[PDB]
RNA sequence: CGUAAAGCGCACGCAGGCGGUUUGUUAAGUCAGAUGUGAAAUCCCCGGGCUCAACCUGGGAACUGCAUCUGAUACUGGCAAGCUUGAGUCUCGUAGAGGGGGGUAGAAUUCCAGGUGUAGCGGUGAAAUGCGUAGAGAUCUGGAGGAAUACCGGUGGCGAAGGCGGCCCCCUGGACGAAGACUGACGCUCAGGUGCGAAAGCGUGGGGAGCAAACAGGAUUAGAUACCCUGGUAGUCCACGCCGUAAACGAUGUCGACUUGGAGGUUGUGCCCUUGAGGCGUGGCUUCCGGAGCUAACGCGUUAAGUCGACCGCCUGGGGAGUA
């Protein structure tokens, strides 16, 4: 789910300004927060499938997005899985 | 997903001739104004434009004789899945020499006839015939 | 030029794909051929057929659809040429020379029946002749002074009388005709837009027919 | 590779393959040139010698190759800086049996208790088993339960497929439309892998009306271990695991491009006078009919089985056998 104004926090944070939306680490933490917000739905329930499989959906999504901005400059994004608590 | 941009233009032009359209509108690209270039240069098309800024919709005018389209056939050839690069003389005729095979060479794309003369190469893009 | 009356096109939603240089939108949901385009075609279609008049070559005049036939029949016996403003006969152009007994068989009858045998076996008999005959006489009685093979087929129609069109493109006969929207133009060489279904549109075509080839026997 | 053998049931996805567009560079592939080599014979070509031939034999070409060396630089690859039409995020809405969790209502069947009441009820092609004067069937009242949700309901909708329909709340997925905003090729496919996956089945604990394998009886029949009838256990229902299969079927892999029409369905939005249950447009999904073309034919036909591209899967006569 995550409310809009949540996002409207998470992105003036990760991003440029409130205009901006776009950008690979604005996105990637919208997943992330996302995800971590979906975490408790399927501590229950546990047989939602089709809602797991958005959320599968979104994952895999999020790691094409990191596996890019890390080719791309690994720098900030090691700055942005240091930050986004991640990683093995 | 859009992987051979040029077989996508080869094949809006057999599409264009099969449905007889007037214009045949594409997405540019150098190679694609260069083939175009080309097939136009030799006659198979009429004209063309490069008409466009940011996103230039280059668009081909296609000929036409009797009843039948002037484009007999234009099956592409080194494929991204297979790429084809025929050295100086192992460089084909089609049709026993009445129909051109655009090919790339280092002194630029070319019909093969015009390869013949120039000595050398390289990778025969399509066959028209 | 509108010369005079109304033949814009008609028909409505199912016209024929192929036809779409000619043709536009009515609000009236129904679609009106341009005459801009028609001008030229029936006009050099009217000079083809003042020349192959001039040829003196056979005209067959094609025609059904009930108040379309006597339009036609008006414009052959008017003229000069031929007609078949009934039922056209599946193969009687590429099938022609058992028609041509048919004919014969017409021709001899009708002869009969003026001055022969005109009740000599019985009354009845007598009866069912002038029926076969009169039979015979509507059925294929506009290509009896033929004799030969059609130098030209005018139709009225295209979509409806397309076995006529099919069978003289079988051979080196041209086939000009007024087609409407939902007409192909594929066995059809020199064609002539225009709505089909009215009277005074098929009466203003086969009339212009008419003059034209009333001046190849000059 | 729709029906002849042949698209994995569906998805996600690592390695692998392939990849939009502009500029620079490099020159890996590629191409041109040169030199070295490519043993001789053999093969081929032109001559010569055995009386001819075979065979022998001179010269030549050939040895489709490999390597170094100097060039070319279009195309591909690498590195660099980018662009926006692919892909993606944001904002506002829209429809929906999408899913999971918790409630709840009505009709009915069965059971239970009692009232009224009387000989049949039930069943079938007919009939019997079965139930019944210990009072059934019918009927009325009160109750208890489990299961499925008439009407709406529709080649209607949603979902990747399986599949999903009373109503209600709670958690939650995806799709689509409008005007934008931003990211800058982040894409497509995908062996091995991971997940999901009807029904039946299996395990554990519940539940059990109806229904119903097995089973029993009655018939029918030459027989009837079936069909039909009367019963009836597992099973069907719930919780949690397992199974991993279906004619898991548009018998039709996924993604992308292009290529005449018609009638519809469903769902958005722009526009015009709502000037009157309307008029003209633009997207999504979906049913039927058909053109070019394709096809062995049937048929498919802008949701192709057409015209092409990328990648994967699979097929190679029937049987043995999808078995050991
Ligand atoms: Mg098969
Ligand atoms: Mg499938
Ligand atoms: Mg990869
Ligand atoms: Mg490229
Ligand atoms: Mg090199
Ligand atoms: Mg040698
Ligand atoms: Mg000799
Ligand atoms: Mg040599
Ligand atoms: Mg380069
Ligand atoms: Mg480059
Ligand atoms: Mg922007
Ligand atoms: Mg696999
Ligand atoms: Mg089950
Ligand atoms: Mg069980
Ligand atoms: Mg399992
Ligand atoms: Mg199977
Ligand atoms: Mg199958
Ligand atoms: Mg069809
Ligand atoms: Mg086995």
């Amino acid at each position: 789910s995550l409310s809009t104004e949540a996002t409207a926090k998470i992105v003036s944070e990760f991003g440029r300004d409130a205009n901006d939306t776009g950008s690979t680490e604005v996105q990637v933490a919208l997943l992330t927060a996302q995800i971590n917000h979906l975490q408790g739905h399927f501590a229950e329930h546990k047989k939602d499938h089709h809602s797991r499989r958005g959320l599968l959906r979104m994952v895999s999504q999020r790691r094409k997005l990191l596996d890019y901005l890390k080719r791309k400059d690994v720098a900030r994004y090691t700055q942005l899985i240091e930050r986004l608590g991640l990683r093995r | 997903s859009m992987q051979d941009p040029i077989a996508d233009m080869l094949t809006r032009i057999r599409n264009g001739q099969a449905a007889n359209k007037a214009a045949v509108t594409m997405p540019s690209s150098k190679l694609k104004v260069a083939i175009a270039n080309v097939l136009k240069e030799e006659g198979f098309i009429e004209d063309f434009k490069v008409e466009g800024d940011t996103k230039p919709e280059l668009e081909l005018t296609l000929k036409y004789f009797q009843g039948k389209a002037v484009v007999e056939s234009i099956q592409r050839v080194s494929r991204p899945g297979l790429r084809i690069y025929k050295r100086k003389d192992e460089l084909p005729k089609v049709m026993a020499g009445l129909g051109i095979a655009v090919v790339s060479t280092s002194k630029g794309v070319m019909t093969d006839r015009a390869a013949r003369q120039a000595g050398l190469g390289g990778e025969i893009i399509c066959y028209v015939a | 030029m509108l010369k005079a009356g109304v033949h814009f096109g008609h028909q409505t939603r199912y016209w024929n794909p192929k036809m779409k240089p000619f043709i536009f939108g009515a609000r009236n949901k129904v679609h009106i051929i341009n005459l801009e385009k028609t001008v030229p075609m029936f006009n050099e279609a009217l000079a083809e057929l003042n020349k192959i008049a001039s040829r003196k070559g056979k005209i067959l005049f094609v025609g059904t659809k009930r108040a379309a036939s006597e339009a036609v029949k008006d414009a052959a016996l008017s003229c000069d040429q031929f007609f078949v403003n009934h039922r056209w006969l599946g193969g009687m152009l590429t099938n022609w020379k058992t028609v041509r007994q048919s004919i014969k068989r017409l021709k001899d009858l009708e002869t009969q029946s003026q001055d022969g045998t005109f009740d000599k076996l019985t009354k009845k008999e007598a009866l069912m002749r002038t029926r076969e005959l009169e039979k015979l006489e509507n059925s294929l009685g506009g290509i009896k002074d033929m004799g030969g093979l059609p130098d030209a087929l005018f139709v009225i129609d295209a979509d409806h009388e397309h076995i006529a069109i099919k069978e003289a493109n079988n051979l080196g006969i041209p086939v000009f005709a007024i087609v409407d929207t939902n007409s192909d133009p594929d066995g059809v060489d020199f064609v002539i837009p225009g709505n089909d279904d009215a009277i005074r549109a098929v009466t203003l075509y086969l009339g212009a027919v008419a003059a034209t080839v009333r001046e190849g026997r000059s």
